[PDB]
RNA sequence: AGUGGUAAAGGAUGUGGCGCCGCGAAGACAGCCAGGAGGUUGGCUUAGAAGCAGCCAUCCUUUAAAGAGUGCGUAAUAGC
């Protein structure tokens, strides 16, 4: 999942990741596939 | 083979039902209605957590013989913790006597861990917070 | 800010109440099984801080507060550190020697040990599971100073 | 003796008239004997309703083929339906109640006391062994048993077999037994689907039909995104056209089913749908077209 | 970052900077080891709570110091 915005992690765990000014969100659990950038 | 599993009845009744049970007549035991056989037996134990608790032989057998009520349990067992009638609490039927806790053990503090000279003094006050008396 | 004024007031207060404590490292048990060695503490012995697993750095660096005779025995590994001193340590070591040997794999081994106030030796420190009711030091006196009529008989 | 029940009537409905030439009682009662016949494990009772029947047959899909060849004849017929009776009586469902376990393989015993605890399948007694497996008898009523025959071949996986029958006229209880979760879209009207009226409330679910499809009242066209019912409407759809002008713009589209099966249609209902069906088609409509009509009989308490 | 070399709302374990919080060398945190303690065992629901099913409980003893048990869960339970 993708969004230009928002994120504020969530599977109460949600990762916050750093990667090519790529505000990406990893965790365990698709429903988190956090891409910002 | 061998190998039993724990578990824990009520002391009274001993109609099996549920307890004795998907539990024991399966993982391993022998037989059923070990209820026929809990009330001639937990009929001298069972108001206060008594663990035995629920085992199964090769017979399987059986009823007879028991633990007791666990600690807190049987610290606070001569209360009465009516409540609980309606959602954590609340109302009517509260206190069981400030010496009574003491009275009710007194003996009812024989089997514990380790060991305790006292159940209604410290041990009261652990058990009893769980049922009301704070 | 932080350890110093708590637990470090106490360390030294409950094994200090006398002069006879110990050190065994203790965990390798269960919580129930666990239980059971250190809750029928009371019964082979006292309450007798029989070392209720304190750490490290804590419990050996305590003796330069105190200064006693620095138990330099085995600060490494597990420090449970049996407090023979608040109970009555003697010859319920075995008490706890059997308990923690006759089951499982080593329940729970010794360390140091200040005999009323010198150290315990860790080789001379197990096989006296049975602390010397005084009549060792008495079993080759009286009957060692009247037994050239014996040999007399 | 197998099991299964699938009340049997006829298409009284309005569209006319119609499926062939055989859609009446009579030609209806002259095919159901003459099953009575070969069959072996179809088992054909008589309700109430002189337009009732149930069918009561093996397998969940063995009633299945009987259906399917009743079309390819030309005779089309709700499903099932045959409901039960609150009695007796004063009052509030007395009917019996008997449950039988379904071994097990203990890979089931959280997925079979779900659905049985969670539809008052009160399990009187679960006889356990020391094999491996265990029974379950769950005093369920034919109120939530219905249907249960399905699900529970697709939990089990065929290995789980339990029949029932009644230890008591109870009263229903208190409860309801389903009632179906995403309440069923309803028609407003005969007339035909038009892109532009099953476009808007397109989103609040899935659909059933097409377009032009001119379906009547009472006849469902999807299921609802919750358990809620309606009644919406178009044709219409509406509206044309123009001048002026353009030239922009939009396109809306549209999916189609999700249509089928029958067999993926019939065991949607719960309370009164019957599954009409014809000689070349299927619908599913509820026992009571006119929504204002469904409120008539319900009316709940007390 | 190529911002240089147009942009806001707003988003962020960016970069660097405060002026600040944790240091029990009674030697720290992520990494480690093991125990994860006995009354903890209904209150309803107990088909099950006997923390890891919903309406609150806010006590006790007891030591690794103590989970009125933050969490994977079903039939409780049992395991992490």
């Amino acid at each position: 999942m993708k969004v230009r915005a928002s994120v504020k992690r969530i599977c109460d765990k949600c990762k916050v990741i750093r990667r090519h000014g790529r505000v990406y969100v990893i965790c365990e659990n698709p429903k988190h596939k956090q891409r910002q950038g | 083979v061998v190998a039993v599993v724990k578990l824990q009845l009520p002391a009274g009744k001993a109609t099996p039902a549920p307890p004795v049970g998907p539990a024991l007549g399966q993982h391993g035991a022998n037989i059923m209605e070990f209820v026929k056989a809990f009330n001639a037996a937990t009929a001298n134990m069972g108001d206060a957590i008594v663990p035995v608790e629920i085992t199964i032989y090769a017979d399987r057998s059986f009823t007879f013989v028991t633990k007791t009520p666990p600690a807190s349990y049987l610290i606070r067992k001569a209360a009465g913790l009516e409540k609980g009638a309606h959602k954590p609490g609340r109302e009517k039927v509260g206190r069981i006597t400030w010496e009574q806790v003491l009275e009710i053990a007194k003996q009812k503090m024989p089997d514990l861990n380790t060991t305790d000279l006292e159940a209604a003094a410290r041990m009261i006050a652990g058990s009893a917070r769980s049922m009301g008396v704070e | 800010k932080r350890n110093v004024e708590l637990l470090a007031t106490l360390k030294e207060n409950l094994e200090r109440a006398q002069g006879s404590f110990f050190l065994v490292n203790y965990q390798g048990l269960p919580a129930k099984e666990t239980h059971a060695l250190r809750q029928a503490l009371k019964q082979n012995g006292a309450r007798l801080f029989v070392a209720k697993n304190t750490l490290i750095r804590l419990a050996l660096k305590e003796l330069g507060l105190p200064e006693l005779d620095g138990l330099q025995g085995p600060s490494a590994v597990v420090f449970y550190e049996d407090p023979v001193a608040a109970a009555k340590t003697l010859v319920q070591f075995a008490k706890s020697n059997p308990k923690g040997i006759p089951q499982v794999k080593s329940g729970l081994l010794q360390g140091q040990i200040l005999t009323a106030k010198d150290v315990e030796a860790l080789a001379e420190l197990p096989t006296m599971d049975e602390l010397r009711a005084e009549l060792v030091g008495v079993l080759q006196a009286p009957m060692a100073e009247l037994v050239g009529v014996l040999g007399g008989v | 003796e197998p099991t299964v029940s699938m009340f049997f009537c006829v298409n009284t409905s309005p569209f006319c008239g119609k499926e062939g030439k055989f859609v009446t009682s009579r030609q209806i009662l002259d095919r159901l004997n003459k099953e009575l016949v070969h069959n072996v494990a179809l088992r054909v009772e008589e309700t109430e309703d002189a337009d009732a029947f149930r069918v009561s047959g093996r397998g969940e899909l063995h009633l299945s083929v009987l259906i399917e060849n009743m079309r390819r004849e030309g005779f089309e017929l709700a499903v099932s339906r045959p409901k039960v009776i609150f009695r007796e009586i004063d009052g509030r469902k007395q009917e019996p109640y008997e449950n039988v376990t379904l071994d097990v393989e203990e890979q089931h015993q959280g997925s079979v006391m779900q659905a049985l605890g969670e539809r008052k399948g009160d399990l009187k007694n679960m006889n356990p062994d020391g094999k491996g497996r265990v029974r379950l008898d769950y005093v369920i009523p034919s109120r939530g048993l219905i249907g249960f025959r399905s699900e529970f071949m697709t939990m089990t996986s065929g290995t789980g077999l339990l029949y029932s029958t009644f230890s008591h006229y109870d009263d229903v209880r208190p409860g309801e037994v389903g009632q179906r979760q995403n309440g069923v879209l309803i028609s407003n009207g005969q007339g035909k689907a038009v892109a532009f009226a099953l476009f808007g409330l397109q989103d609040r679910g899935k659909l059933f039909l097409g377009h032009g499809a001119e379906v009547y009242e009472g006849q469902i066209i999807g299921i609802h995104s919750r358990s809620n019912d309606l009644t919406v409407n178009c044709l219409t759809g509406k509206k044309l056209t123009n001048m002026r002008a353009s030239g922009a713009d939009e396109a809306v589209v549209l999916v189609p089913p999700i249509r089928m099966t029958l067999e993926q249609a019939l065991e949607f209902i719960d309370d009164d749908e019957l599954v009409e069906v014809t000689p070349t088609s299927i619908r599913i409509r509820k026992r009571h077209l006119t929504e204002n009509d469904r409120r008539r009989a319900n009316r709940a308490p007390k």
